[PDB]
Order: structure tokens, then C-alpha cells, then sequence
């Protein structure tokens, strides 16, 4: 992350434009809700997650090597 | 009040080519009984 | 369902390898040491 007048004198020094075009995928992950949980937290109060153990768009960027 | 906590992970290391190069291009392995 | 957390305890377990030696410096064992940490809540404040 740069800005400022860093960021140019670096792009005019030793940085040079290689890319104009990119993509970020977009990923979602919901954690399960069904379970002992609603009769855990009511017998008990507190919840532990558990279930951790088993065994688009396009912006603009600029990028440098 | 209750407390929530998030869950505990395990670390994962990963490893790279020693017994096909350490023991090739440094040491030589002769058995001798 | 996002509510207070009140902060709590964490833990974490990273494999460190050892090392294998002999003479006349004694010898090395391997040792386990956990260490507990805090946490910190923010605070959002927004009216017009």
C-alpha cells in the first residue's frame, strides 16, 4: 500500500505499469446454525464452535514486478 | 451474558526433497552389517 | 447472530522441529509451552 508523493517518485523511479485490467473472485461461507446449539445454549448459556476437526467485477489496477 | 469462542487449529507444515538430494549429492549410504 | 463475546482464550500449536546431538554438552530434550492471550472490542458509535 503506497501513496502520498512516495508513490510517485517510486512509479517515477523504479515502478512501471504492467497491468491495467483485473478480477477478484467473490467467495462466501455461511457456518452451519442446526444442531445441540439452540438446546445447549439454553440448558447451558454459553456456545463453542465446534466442527474443526475431522481426523463477476472488474477493476482497475496497476501492477510491478 | 455469554461468551462465544471461535474454535482451536492446527498448524500444517509443509516439507520439501531431502532424501533424494541430501543423501545423494552430500552422503552415501552403504550398509555394512 | 452476532452478540458480546466478553473476549475469552485462544490457543495454538505449531510443530517445531529439534535437533540430535551428543558429547560433552548435555543432552537436549523436547519441551511443550502454551501461552494465553486477550482480546480486544471495539466500540461503534453513530447518531445525527
Amino acid at each position: 500500500v503506497t501513496t502520498a508523493t512516495l508513490k510517485r517518485q517510486l512509479l517515477q523511479g523504479i515502478l512501471q505499469i504492467d497491468d491495467t485490467a483485473a478480477d477478484v473472485p467473490v467467495t462466501y461461507g455461511e457456518m452451519v446454525l442446526q444442531g445441540t446449539n439452540l438446546v445447549t445454549a439454553l440448558v447451558m448459556g454459553k456456545a463453542v464452535r465446534g466442527m474443526d476437526d475431522v481426523a463477476n467485477a472488474r477493476v482497475p489496477a496497476d501492477l510491478v514486478i | 451474558q455469554f461468551d462465544i469462542l471461535l474454535g482451536t487449529y492446527c498448524n500444517t507444515l509443509n516439507f520439501v526433497r531431502f532424501l533424494e538430494l541430501g543423501l545423494s549429492v552430500a552422503c552415501i549410504c552403504t550398509k555394512f552389517p | 447472530e452476532l452478540a458480546y463475546v466478553r473476549d475469552g482464550v485462544i490457543q495454538f500449536e505449531v510443530q517445531q522441529p529439534m535437533i540430535a546431538r551428543d558429547g560433552p554438552h548435555p543432552v537436549d530434550q523436547p519441551v511443550h509451552n502454551y501461552m494465553v492471550k486477550r482480546i480486544h472490542k471495539r466500540s461503534l458509535s453513530a447518531a445525527f
